[PDB]
């Protein structure tokens, strides 16, 4: 069988404008391994993002951190686009600065 | 410390 | 309390495009210490965990001299799955691989792991007793009665009680500071209507370790399993981990429902109410 991701987009700290925070996007629960995943500001993809190591859970499903260093502010709108086999198109997560 | 056959 | 050394490995083939990529990753409990890519330039186990990074030049040469050799020997597991399996050439497989032990707070082993799975699913599996196996498949059965004649078991026991029990002792009194420590939970509640007649409640826990938490949501207190939404325990990216649990109330009875939260660094569970 196929697996599909559950995304999660979050700040390491919650946000507060002005502050340096971690913007982390975790991809879980998912199979196969091959998965791409990009941060997004303003629509743009983040260069210079780092990830995890390839690990697994305990029913063998992966998992995987992409984060990146950030600063909010009020204007930025951030977002995870999550490519993998099991998605028609990629899934574009919004971050919601209370998920 | 890693561990030190075939299907 | 007790503790756990595990080290997971993925072999991915990737027909055409070289030989399969093999990615092999080690914790203790739920710290990540060192790490292995078969892609990389490297060709080196590396460390990813400060405590580690003290080991002499030796212990690097042999960590890497190990991890090669698995990375080889599921190479040849893969070609033979596909044999077993009757597949073709031409398919990307997966060979999943867990090994590692357990130890009580006094260090005495515990339990002792060693399992494969195919396509995400299993294959083989060491069975508790360290002496037997169990196979999920005609496939692995055949893999089984080979292991069996061969007592590959034995070996892994050794290993297993002995070698792994050490490393993770030795581990856990070098990386005391970090590995023997508990971070309880930061808790608090968030709030938002969603329409007229409903409101969400939302019941953070961060900052915490180890990763292993209960978040319940009660009413009136009665456990409200099937309507609240649970995310997976995710980490925070400096060590620590976060969770939350929401539930969606109707407007004005938001006093009715209690939060959970269950830790090993809380002495007495926590109960949120907004």
């Amino acid at each position: 069988i196929q697996r599909t991701p559950k995304i999660q987009v979050y700040s390491r700290h919650p946000a507060e404008n002005g502050k340096s925070n971690f913007l982390n996007c975790y991809v879980s629960g998912f199979h196969p391994s091959d998965i791409e995943v990009d941060l997004l500001k303003n629509g743009e993809r983040i260069e210079k993002v780092e990830h995890s190591d390839l690990s697994f859970s305990k029913d063998w499903s992966f998992y995987l951190l992409y984060y990146t260093e950030f600063t909010p502010t009020e204007k930025d709108e951030y977002a995870c686009r999550v490519n993998h086999v099991t998605l028609s198109q990629p899934k574009i997560v919004k971050w919601d600065r209370d998920m | 410390f890693y561990r030190y056959a075939n299907f | 309390g007790s503790h756990s050394m595990r080290y997971f490995s993925t072999s991915v083939s990737r027909p055409g495009r070289g030989e399969p990529r093999f990615i092999a990753v080690g914790y203790v409990d739920d710290t990540q210490f060192v790490r292995f890519d078969s892609d990389a330039a490297s060709q080196r186990m590396e460390p990813r965990a400060p405590w580690i990074e003290q080991e002499g030049p030796e212990y690097w040469d042999e960590e890497t001299g190990k991890v090669k050799a698995h990375s080889q020997t599921d190479r040849e597991n893969l070609r033979i799955a596909l044999r077993y399996y009757n597949q073709s050439e031409a398919g990307s497989h997966t060979l999943q691989m867990m090994f590692g032990c357990d130890v009580g707070s006094d260090g005495r082993f515990l339990r002792g792991y060693h399992q494969y799975a195919y396509d995400g699913k299993d294959y083989i599996a060491l069975k508790e007793d360290l002496r037997s196996w169990t196979a999920a498949d005609m496939a692995a059965q055949i893999t089984k009665r080979k292991w069996e004649a061969a007592h590959v078991a034995e070996q892994q026991r050794a290993y297993l009680e002995g070698t792994c029990v050490d490393g993770l002792r030795r581990y856990l009194e070098n990386g005391k500071e970090t590995l023997q420590r508990t971070d309880p939970p930061k808790t608090h509640m968030t709030h938002h209507p969603i329409s007229d007649h409903e409101a969400t409640l939302r019941c953070w826990a961060l900052g915490f370790y180890p990763a292993e938490i209960t978040l319940t949501w009660q009413r009136d207190g009665e456990d409200q399993t099937q309507d609240t939404e649970l995310v997976e325990t995710r980490p925070a990216g400096d060590g620590t981990f976060q969770k939350w649990a929401a539930v969606v109330v109707p407007s004005g009875e938001e006093q009715r429902y209690t939060c959970h939260v269950q830790h090993e660094g809380l002495p007495k569970p926590l109960t949120l109410r907004w």
